[PDB]
């Protein structure tokens, strides 16, 4: 009768220390030789005007 | 600390070669590294 | 019907150190069933006033 | 017994002390890796060697490491001991 | 202190990516947070004896 119940009142915090230091390991930024392109062209059939 | 199968390998490895290093020679299919199964000295636990 | 959270008179603080509930017998307990059908005799009352 | 007994029979010596070692591995590894598990309750003394141990009622945890056992260690460690199993019996498929 | 040591330190911009005088007026302004910020009182700094 003590066994059909599934515990959940006791939270687990060493799992959740133990997340928060994996989540110091994130990287936002990103070294990068050359910047992505911003403007592309399409040629119209036209020696003057793109 | 971690729970993750990558690194719990690189764990692993390492505890065997450092043993290997030290001359002895363990055996993978007698050593147990196991969170709710205790054994020591002909004595066995399990799960409390 | 729906139980209360199981948290609420029980607090886990360092391993096993728990804050004590002043009625764990009355909340650690199985109605049988006869003393149901009386529960679902108390919200026909409440849901019919008069 | 009666499969553990034939096998043990042509080589009783020599069988029954190869066949020890997985059979001891297999109790040692079974509850652990279930994704409930039940656990009997006890506290005692901060040093994990305190031998004051007080017991407590059963309960049913989630399990922290159902995960971890799909690793490159749990997989070597169960095929070899299936190997000392099958080195074994197959000694005895010709022996007798 | 060893990462501010070798001798490229001359030449080398550091990246950091969080600041530590953590102003704590954050972590006490989540509401009704005052037993969260004991059980992790605990369970960061609480030391094991005989």
């Amino acid at each position: 009768t003590a066994t059909r119940e599934v515990d959940f009142t006791v939270p687990d915090v060493q799992k959740i220390l133990d997340d928060i230091k994996a989540l110091a390991a994130e990287q936002v930024y990103k070294i990068v030789k050359v910047p992505s392109i911003s403007f592309r062209h399409i040629v119209m059939q036209s020696r003057d005007r793109v | 600390h971690t729970t993750d199968t990558k690194v719990f390998d690189k764990v692993a490895a390492s505890i065997f070669d450092t043993v290997a290093k030290c001359g002895h020679e363990a055996s993978p299919s007698k050593t147990m590294m196991t969170p709710y199964s205790v054994e020591k000295t002909q004595t066995h636990a399990k799960q409390g | 019907y729906i139980a209360p959270n199981p948290r609420i008179s029980s607090i886990t603080l360092t391993q096993r150190i728990t804050t004590t509930g002043p009625f764990a017998i009355l909340t650690g307990s199985t109605p049988t069933a006869q003393q149901l059908n009386d529960v679902r005799k108390i919200y026909l009352a409440l849901m019919f006033p008069g | 017994l009666r499969e553990f007994f034939i096998l043990c029979l042509p080589h009783p010596k020599k069988i029954n002390n190869v066949l020890r070692a997985p059979y001891s591995w297999f109790v040692k590894m079974w509850g652990v890796g279930a994704d409930p598990i039940v656990v009997l309750q006890s506290t005692a003394g901060d040093d994990r060697n305190s031998k004051d141990v007080f017991y407590d009622k059963f309960r049913t945890e989630p399990n922290r490491y159902k995960a971890l056992f799909r690793s490159s260690f749990y997989n070597e460690s169960r095929r070899m001991n299936e190997e000392k199993i099958l080195e074994a019996v197959k000694y005895s498929q010709k022996l007798g | 202190q060893e990462v501010l040591t070798d001798f490229r330190r001359q030449d080398t911009i550091w990246v950091l990516a969080l600041q530590l005088p953590v102003n704590p007026q954050v972590v006490w302004d989540v509401p009704r947070s005052s037993i969260a910020n004991l059980i992790m009182n605990i369970a960061t700094c609480l030391p094991t004896g005989e």
